[PDB]
């Protein structure tokens, strides 16, 4: 899981 | 009558802008997992009978140019228009590979007075991108030129948006699944509401970093539509 | 579990904040026609079995205090919560009689983690207020704390919202009419979509000032709801 | 007609  | 006319000869275009790799000088990270999104969207909208055009790694100038050109096509035989943006972003902003551009600049090309062959037709903008840096910790004779737009945002105003490097983004994963399951059964707003529930209930971040761990997401439907939208 | 549980003993509160007269410190014109709105809403939501509370001419402090106190009530036996804001505004902002307050400050009291007796229940904010000064010239285990909100804006981001001094605002006129006609037939998003069409098609401004004449309006549905909402 |  990563953020944009 | 209460429904958009969706039996023009063509359903319409589906433009997918897939930005994965960004210029080093922007400091923007590579968006691992976005190709899974782009492929899922392509197949999903293919089955809805959209003419899909996938574009990859566009500068902000190329995005604007693309949108201007597409808005200048003759859409008279098309029922609708769909644009999907996959990128980094902040509130009101999407990233080209070399920097930000205002979402308003992109969508303005399709205003009721600027793209006449789409006047009165549903214009859908699907946006996988952060809208800021907040984290959700969870609990427990004329028509308006702004009419007939829908903006399906991946996340609430002010918030990060989550993307899994293996599975793709939470929102696009859920959107394609709900379209596949329900596009033959439900009006678009009710499909998007299912997407809202799926993202809110089935996803939660896993991180070794406590600040980013166990976080939640709610997408954000923004509708200026004047009629019901059915894909059948 | 596709639709919200609406068979609690009580439908819930409907708080109507009706700001007509503004202190000299803000400038701000008297909002002629807003009492027509407030009355129409009271009657409309009375018929929907809401516990209606009308508040008139509240300072921004009083608005914040009212929302705080209401969020501290026990809503366990209520299906939902409705707040209607009638006032001047700017993007992201509603006016107390004595100045602007952030909408975010008002809605935060009802976050899933801050008002536990409304967690998982629909929280509706209905906003008749400008969101800017643009004119539309027309053409032709956990859930997110931001989940289960619906913001029914009278107008698109960046735009004026129109109010008739005799008939009430375009949006509230249309909202009450569509609720009266369709609350026993349609899901709420479909009701609001009818409201969008009514505002978009049946209203056009008339002004002796050419700059404000023949202008149009589209409302703006913003949904973070996770389920369908029926009033019957 | 007036604006809010
Ligand atoms: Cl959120």
């Amino acid at each position: 899981d990563e953020v944009d | 009558d209460n429904s958009y006319k969706m039996d023009y000869p063509e359903m319409g275009l589906c433009i997918i802008i897939n930005n994965k790799n960004f210029h080093k000088s922007t400091g923007a990270t590579s968006r691992s997992g976005t190709d899974v999104d782009a492929a899922n969207l392509r197949e999903t909208f293919r089955n809805l009978k959209y003419e899909v055009r996938n574009k990859n790694d566009l500068t902000r100038e190329e995005i604007v140019e693309l949108m201007r050109d597409v808005s200048k096509e003759d859409h008279s035989k098309r029922s609708s228009f769909v644009c999907v943006l996959l990128s980094h972003g902040e509130e009101g902003i999407i990233f080209g590979t070399n920097g930000p551009v205002d979402l308003k600049k992109i969508t303005n090309f399709f205003r009721g007075d600027r793209c006449r062959s789409l006047t009165g037709k549903p214009k859908l903008f699907i946006i996988q991108a952060c809208r800021g840096t907040e984290l959700d910790c969870g609990i427990e004779h004329k028509i308006p030129v702004e009419a007939d737009f829908l903006y399906a945002y991946s996340t609430a105003p002010g918030y990060y948006s989550w993307r899994n490097s293996k599975d793709g983004s939470w929102f696009i994963q859920s959107l394609c699944a709900m379209l596949k399951q329900y596009a033959d059964k439900l009006e678009f707003m009710h499909i998007l509401t299912r997407v809202n529930r799926k993202v809110a209930t089935e996803f939660e971040s896993f991180s070794f970093d406590a600040t980013f761990h166990a976080k939640k997401q709610i997408p954000c439907i923004v509708s200026m539509l004047t009629k019901e939208l059915y894909f059948y």
